[PDB]
């Protein structure tokens, strides 16, 4: 779930169904200092193509296959375990981990 | 980068609406300029520009009106920073003569 | 209820905005007024027992404030938006908004009136 | 003194109700076998 | 008769596809830390 919080609702509690040409209030719920951008959208569009929505769960897929880590947790040995974490650990005595070159994780 | 475009299916001779957010890597409005080209199914830029994300909250609107005499199918949009031009985000929007449907079938 | 409805449609056929001005502009004031203030009144007055008075002193107050409504709306759309091109139709579009916000207003200001 | 109430819920007719008190041999009140005893009364909508 | 004139009757004409391209700004002061922004939209035809 986001990081903030929006909500989109009516002012109007329930009242009748809205009707063409008649006014309504909308009421929005966000952080301070918050931008929203706004767009409403026929749902005959969305019968046609429903393809190429925007929603979070898709920002989060995003960012999530955009990790550093290779595999849920533990390894061959300290090296293994900071490798698939995403880190390196030099120390003055000699313990580093193994040298990353390619940007993409293999297979 | 993440494209919002307004529809999911444009009419030619029609305006398509859309919006470029700029986001780094931890979620938040950063201010740098973005290369944005519209790109028919043949794969032949059709639209170049260049903007800036400064004072603007990392939001920011265009436009494009479609030519009359365009070939339908998946148009792509690609849009990608100008220090790394090697990542690219797309978002594909479908030009066809359509008519909005009265009903939605759902199986 | 109905004697009372062709009363308030007598009153509302005699509106007048002039020729003169330009037809989508036309269209867009009397579509505002007619969904504001057509409609909802006329719901409201279908609903009186027919012994029931009107009080047409309020529905002619109405049509004085509609046309300085739509004065000030033609005003608005003409000289007002310098942020655009006059004339334009975005402009009508930016100037609608608050055009039928004043004309809800009005009317429901003017609801206490229908009866006498 | 005993006191009916009507309600009209709709939500912008107004309605004519005739309400009425039929006669009870037991009670005494106006309604009588020979004459009946009704008010005809005014509901404004959404009103009691 | 009951029957509404023919020049009385005003047609619907606009008919979007998408609408409501608008941008705005939170300014209002916040309680619980949840800003509440009421705005008026006229409903297209």
């Amino acid at each position: 779930s986001c990081v903030g919080s929006l909500v989109v609702k009516s002012g109007q509690s329930e009242d009748r169904q809205p009707v063409p040409g008649q006014q309504m209030t909308l009421k929005i719920e966000g952080d301070h200092g918050a931008r929203v951008v706004l767009v409403a959208v026929d749902k005959g569009v969305f019968v046609l193509n429903k393809k190429n929505k925007l929603t979070q769960s898709k920002i989060w897929d995003v960012v999530e296959k955009a990790d550093i880590g290779c595999t849920p947790g533990s390894g061959k040995d300290y090296a293994g375990v900071f490798s698939d974490a995403g880190l390196t650990f030099t120390s003055s005595s000699g313990q580093q981990t193994a040298q990353r070159a390619e940007l993409q994780c293999p297979q | 980068l993440f494209i919002q475009t307004d529809k999911t299916i444009y009419t030619p001779g029609s305006t398509v609406l859309y919006r470029i957010f700029t986001v780094n890597h931890k979620l938040l409005p950063v201010g740098r300029t973005v290369m944005v080209n519209i790109e028919n199914p043949e794969g032949i830029p059709v639209k170049q520009d260049s903007l800036s994300s400064q004072n603007q909250l990392g939001v920011l609107p265009l436009s494009w009106d479609i030519p009359e005499l365009v070939n339908m199918g998946q148009w792509k949009i690609r849009a990608y920073y100008e220090n790394s031009p090697q990542q690219v985000f797309s978002t594909e929007f479908e030009v066809k003569e359509y008519v909005l449907p009265s009903f939605e079938v759902i199986v | 209820a109905n004697n009372h409805i062709r009363t308030v449609l007598k009153l509302f056929r005699t509106i007048d905005l002039d020729d003169s001005k330009k037809s989508f502009y036309l269209t867009a004031a009397k579509y505002g007024i007619q969904t504001q203030l057509r409609e909802p009144i006329i719901r409201i007055v279908g609903g009186y027992l027919p012994s029931t008075k009107l009080s047409e002193a309020c529905v002619k107050n109405m049509i004085s404030e509609v046309y300085e409504i739509e004065g000030d709306f033609y005003s608005k759309f003409s000289y007002a938006c310098e942020d655009h091109a006059p004339y334009s139709v975005e402009c009508l579009e930016d100037a609608r908004d608050d055009y039928l916000t004043q004309l809800v207003e009005l009317f429901k200001e003017t609801k206490k009136c229908l009866r006498e | 003194e005993i006191r009916a109430v009507l309600y009209n819920y709709r939500q912008n007719q107004e309605l004519k109700v005739r309400v009425e008190l039929l006669h009870n041999p037991a009670f005494c009140s106006l309604a009588t076998t020979k004459r009946r005893h009704q008010q005809t009364v005014t509901i404004p909508p959404k009103s009691s | 008769e009951d029957i509404i004139a023919e020049e009385n009757i005003v047609s619907r004409s606009e008919f979007p596809e998408s609408w409501l391209w608008n941008v705005e700004d939170l300014k209002e002061p916040p309680k619980n830390g949840i800003s509440t922004k009421l705005m008026n939209i006229f409903l297209k035809d």
